[PDB]
């Protein structure tokens, strides 16, 4: 089984996004009043889950195929999985999911007029490589109406899961698309207090990873908790 | 001081999580494998046992767009950090509240002992993550038992929670469904009796 | 009929695109190598012809209803027509197309591998209002690959026609959407050398026109050349 | 000095421009009404003639692109701005070049004379605005008859251009076209006898 | 009877003040925990009260009149009413209340030690005109210590009550006057986080607009949500 | 993106608001003509009730220098906003809590079903803002009749809310006062039982 | 976007560039191993030709200072990449133009058919860049061969060209030399029949 050899950076709850954040009304009541517990970490913390034997569908990570042809900008959402040492983190799994070119996502709870896309699902799946990179297919997108203010459209935004190698670093996320002018006004972006954080949730466009003729590219990395060896202890 | 690179923020999973993580909900097809929430097979050595409970706010009103993640050690102590549907055990799973009754259900086997770095033994426990529309950054929180009370009372982490009354918080009850053995574990992300919430 | 009555500000030829932008590869052999000649405005350049009778359709002016509804980013685009001066220029013609959600154009010569979408055209067409106000209500297009450079891509645009009170007002140009990494990068946007005229072409977000719940809005004002009176002629 | 608004730039028309602008020729369903290429109906007063022409760029190709809006004054010398299909002339129309033979065809009458600011008489002529992929800002030309001779000798616009050589670029040739009266009109955009294009 | 015509421009939250300011040691307890909940506008929203035959008494603006001369400093209040368009709002009601030249309400609670003014009673009333201009004459407030911290001091307003074309637009708010000391200290003042927002509130001394050998003047304009025609519902 | 005039911020009416929006509450001589209470004359077509209730501070204290707006339909559902005494009914009216026991009361008639810009119905209401010391920006909340009970399970304004709970706080509690019919109608701003406020 | 380090500007070759790459030419002693014109050992497969040509300027000028290179599959349409001066065939060469007469040559065998990325054929050709005085970078050209006609006619290459004559500059003339097939490939830089260059 797993062993306690690693410990992990700990989190800046100042860096990511607070717990009670009053513009997104929703976290006023999802939202804890009493302070977290701070635990040392042990073998229950440090071990996770790892992916490396799941059987992956041969189009679990191509949006493109995986449900015709998706109507919207084709697009490549690639990049590495690192920890904050630099260190790239090989054979973890990587999750996203997103709505179609409109805006409306292939769920029962959306209600949205947007039309949903008979040849898009909206999910996808990998595992990164030896050098930590991953690369996904799909189409880019719409921004998305909600109930929080009376006009509150969120960003053109891809949901992302992480695992990382212990349940330590497991995280959930959002990427944002590079120049979008509806980032700097959505409340759940503005959850993140640092404008320097938020930077990080932006991919870039990348032409040198497009495809000619075919599709645009975008970069993503992320960066997960570093991880250290014990020492002293 | 020395500078890492910035961990990328969370962001909260949204009310669609289920498209992405639990397809079955979302009411989509599932792909051949999927993680879901039977950690045992009928054959997995230890005492097999039924995880249920609820998700409740601040207003006492059910959560029922909760997704969970749950970490344990197999009935030996344990950690089976190779996932794969073949294992008679696996010690990962996932779940997520029901849109109707809000109830989220796991199938597991009771987890043996693990000691901290310290070499103390920590009681059997449960780690659980949870998610949802709402939660900017998932909340930590372990499962206990309350039938392990002489385990509880020693356990290392649990008396880190300063408050005696805080620690109750976190003891599953022993219950039956279906005639079979069943710990129900509530939820209250905020207010009166508000779950111990970790940082590690 | 028609009369010379009015004077048209003369066009600054160094606002507006060269005939030689040589990175735009077929204006190479597109471009006149002999001076324009300059003539003096008679009632042949001062008049046009005047639209208020055209037979216009009901959705003439609705891209999503005028070809199912079409899949993409509901989008309303609005704006005014005034002349140099300020001015509004009521009753005129605004005539736009615009490829698809994927980038894909309704026209036989458009090979892309994005398909058509079943519930698309891509032409509207309105008359200005008293105040110089058109509107349109359509979806984002996508960005579109073409043969110039081994990798280039225009920027989402939609294509725009107004016609003005004379055939010397008359305007073909292209609008672009806020944010867009691409149109930096485009050599058509970069036939423009002033970066204040590039910037005359980006349509802002406009929240305050947008339908909450249903769809976004895009702000495009155009402004023609000056109209002013003759004087000691 | 004074500085207004600076007027909105141009942009090439691009190849698609028939989608909204030539529907027909797009090869898709047009409206019940559309600015087309017949200025007059068989009952308008005047001489009737074909105008047909091709367009070359510099290397002597055809441009099967191209885009053409034409402004003319009626046999009377007026200039008919009220735009509808009902009337039996208008002075306002478009057309295109085909995409296998490149030409152009324009259905219309003779225009009459009309005079300048200044009070003098112009040759017959027809207003051109050419606009495609490749063209930055549209080129504005003259069409004039070569039956018109002496009119366009004195013409005030066409004495305009310095050398007479460059004038004859702006001549219609008079031809049939089953044995209707025809004038064959030919763009060249660059080079050998590169047509006079005008800037007002 | 009234028509759901319009539609108005969504509240700007951040721009207002929060509910739960401390520092305005009464909010503290006056202040919803729960997050407002959005609706779309409907006719209930869109409409409000037209108060152009209410019987207004002729010195009804007039301070000086209204209730011997009052004793303070004589000034003319007067402004324009537009909303976010910048268009006019004509035909709207203005009300105002205020403290005498001393600091001293004409109600039953106030207990200032500062003497009542036998001849000010503190209160006016008018509509906007043709153009939106409004106009009072009273006599400059004076400063108020009330009970929040130990020695709070409200700086010199006039309460302002304006109601728009609709219940949308209607908004109570205070008036102050430039230059006051007191302005920055204000724990009500500072309830608004922007201090560009704060400028808003600050009538301007206008010596164009004053009675020479007579009277002082203030403008003050007053910007309500802005009114839109629907389009695409 | 574009961007307008910004609104002028609002400002908490303050404790003496009576001075000079409910002038007799003040305690000071009133004008010829007042907007006040009275929504509807005696003789006014419709059901005439009586409207009353209390406001409570997140401490459950009232809370007496509160101001209150409303605006309603007629029992036709109609709108009637030419404000005059004269009228046998007034949609706009003012009320106010006493110093004293700390309620306030308006006397009209039951509004008529309007329908939301989607042409759907909504159940009777009264629109309603409470201004008060100690309330930087006024909040707006729905007045809905116990006895609509039909028509409330389908008001899409209504439904908008998402837990149910919350929506029985703004269904006023019928009654009857000196033999006529009375509505109570209390507001809690804070804590339990807090009334939904409303954002348009 | 994203950026990367940016590559070497390119600068011309200049003159003198025979003294480092056509030895030879520079009339300076050649080394043990040198890269020339010589693809082909008499004995390598395939249909052994010569081919030779001259290089215009935009006036019409020979360009005696050219410096060539190439890139072509064997007789069986691989590309031997393995450069050594044993092998019966290389895929790599060299050539310039002689400083009177202004002519290379090459000695090879004609290249078969390799497919593009798409899978399609394309038809015979070799690669070559041009370097010389005057060119600030290398002009990237494809020999086609007049004889493969049928081939020609579907290459997806050919067919990216627009203007049909402006194909006809990259076909080859077949003739014979001393009773050995050649072909000849003139380049013209600029002007009348500017022979077509790519980008890739
Ligand atoms: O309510 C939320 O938290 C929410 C709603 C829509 C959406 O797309 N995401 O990501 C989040
Ligand atoms: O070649 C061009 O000029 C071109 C190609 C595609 C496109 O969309 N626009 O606008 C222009
Ligand atoms: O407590 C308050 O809110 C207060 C007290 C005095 C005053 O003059 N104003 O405006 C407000
Ligand atoms: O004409 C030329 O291009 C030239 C002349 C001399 C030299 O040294 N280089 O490098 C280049
Ligand atoms: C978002 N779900
Ligand atoms: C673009 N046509
Ligand atoms: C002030 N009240
Ligand atoms: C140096 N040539
Ligand atoms: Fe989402
Ligand atoms: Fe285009
Ligand atoms: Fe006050
Ligand atoms: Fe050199």
């Amino acid at each position: 089984p797993a062993q306690d050899n690693s410990r992990f950076v700990i989190r800046d709850r100042n860096w990511h996004p607070k717990a009670l954040t009053p513009d997104y009304k929703t976290s006023i009541a999802r939202s804890p009043r009493q302070a977290l517990v701070s635990i040392p970490q042990s073998i229950s913390e440090t071990t996770g889950p790892n992916f490396s034997h799941l059987g992956f569908g041969a189009h679990d990570h191509d949006l493109l195929l995986n449900f015709g042809l998706p109507i919207g900008e084709r697009i490549i959402v690639a990049g590495r999985v690192v920890d904050q040492y630099g260190k790239p983190v090989p054979n973890t799994l990587v999750e996203m999911w997103q709505a179609n070119a409109g805006g409306r996502y292939r769920h029962k709870n959306d209600r949205y007029l947007a039309p949903l896309d008979p040849n898009f699902g909206g999910v996808g799946r990998c595992l990164t490589d030896s050098d930590g990179y991953y690369s996904f297919r799909t189409i880019k997108p719409g921004p998305y109406p909600w109930r929080n203010g009376p006009n509150d459209w969120r960003p053109a935004h891809i949901h992302f899961g992480i695992s990382g190698p212990s349940i330590a670093t497991k995280l959930i996320t959002q990427l944002y698309f590079e120049g979008d002018p509806l980032i700097p006004m959505c409340p759940i972006v503005k959850s993140i207090a640092n404008p320097e954080a938020v930077q990080q949730l932006i991919a870039k466009l990348d032409m040198n990873n497009a495809n000619p003729m075919d599709c645009l590219a975008y970069r993503f990395d992320i960066v997960l908790r570093g991880q250290r060896k014990t020492h002293f202890e | 001081p020395i500078e890492l690179l910035p961990e990328t923020p969370s962001q909260t999973a949204g009310p669609y999580v289920h498209i992405g993580l639990a397809l079955e909900a979302a009411g989509n097809p599932t792909r051949d494998q999927e993680i879901w929430n039977r950690l045992a097979k009928p054959d997995a050595p230890g005492e097999h046992i039924l995880l249920l409970g609820q998700v409740y706010d601040g207003n006492g009103h059910l959560v029922r767009d909760s997704f969970l993640e749950v970490w344990q050690a197999d009935a030996n102590g344990e950690y089976q950090d190779a996932y794969n549907l073949e294992n008679a055990f696996n010690s990962f799973g996932r779940t997520a509240t029901t849109f109707d009754a809000g109830e989220w259900t796991l199938h597991t086997v009771k987890p043996g002992v693990v000691n901290n770095a310290a070499g103390v033994p920590m009681a059997p426990h449960i780690n659980i993550s949870l998610f949802a529309r709402g939660i900017n950054i998932h909340l930590h929180t372990r499962l206990y038992f309350d039938d392990e009370a002489q385990a509880n009372a020693k356990c290392p982490v649990l008396n880190l929670i300063e408050q005696p009354q805080r620690r109750e918080t976190l003891i599953a009850k022993r219950c039956e469904v279906d005639g079979k053995t069943a710990y129900r574990f509530d939820i209250r992300i905020q207010g009166e009796g508000e779950t111990v919430f970790f940082d590690f």
